[PDB]
């Protein structure tokens, strides 16, 4: 069985900026509920602050993956248990700001 | 009442721009550690979708009364308040808040 899982990229402090469709499933809210909003605004309160540093993390581990599991609030108000791996990325024929790239799995804690 | 009353001010997003020292006395935070975080952030999750809906309330109307919600404390436990939102828009501009806290 497929574990449930979508894509998204962030800015460096958070904000989805972009969000795969497969989210629906994963966590019931539609991409448009998602862009714009920081992906902590969506985490569980003890877990808000290793997600924060985590984001701070990523973007100094040269683009190398960074896994977080926190607890994330569905569209149905209940408590999912979120894997996401996140690395950076940053086209090198340019000087633009690196942003960040996520995979978002529904995994057991357990 | 009076004790219990204080001002924030937030951004379009809801962000914190701005927050009485009162809430120091009440909830824990000071202002500054509030300041470029949602509103957002601090919900409790069986509030957050109400929320969204006062908000867009506020946004289409540009006043608007949030009924009964819960911030999560600095250090931990959950206040009630009930906020008054006016929306300041000039020639959206900000959000100025009234929070009132209901509960200890
Ligand atoms: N928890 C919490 C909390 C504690 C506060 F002191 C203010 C606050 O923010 C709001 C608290 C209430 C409202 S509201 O009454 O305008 C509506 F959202 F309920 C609003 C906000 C932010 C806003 F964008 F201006 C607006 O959405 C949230």
């Amino acid at each position: 069985c497929q574990p449930t899982r979508f894509i998204s990229r962030h800015n460096i402090e958070g904000i989805f900026t972009f969000v795969d469709h497969r989210c629906v499933a994963t966590v019931g809210y539609q991409p448009q509920e998602l862009l714009g909003k920081n992906i902590v605004e969506f985490c569980h309160p003890e877990d808000q602050q290793l997600l924060r540093d985590s984001f701070q993390q990523v973007v100094k581990l040269k683009g190398q993956v960074l896994s977080v599991m926190f607890r994330f609030r569905s569209k149905n108000q209940e408590w999912l248990w979120m894997r996401t791996s996140s690395f950076t990325f940053q086209n090198p024929y340019s000087d633009e700001i690196e942003y960040i790239i996520c995979t978002n799995t529904n995994v057991k804690n357990s | 009442l009076d004790s219990k009353t204080f001002l924030s001010e937030h951004s379009m997003d809801m962000k914190f721009t701005y927050c009485d020292d009162r809430i120091t006395e009440l909830i824990g935070y000071h202002p500054e550690e509030l300041l470029g975080r949602s509103a957002y952030e601090f919900y409790h999750a069986l509030d957050s979708e109400n929320m969204t809906k006062s908000h867009q309330n506020l946004c289409t109307k540009g006043q608007v009364v949030s009924g009964q919600y819960r911030m999560l404390a600095k250090h931990g436990g959950y206040v009630w308040l009930e906020t008054q939102g006016t929306v300041i828009y000039n020639p959206p501009q900000c959000i100025m808040c009234v929070n009132y806290v209901l509960s200890e």
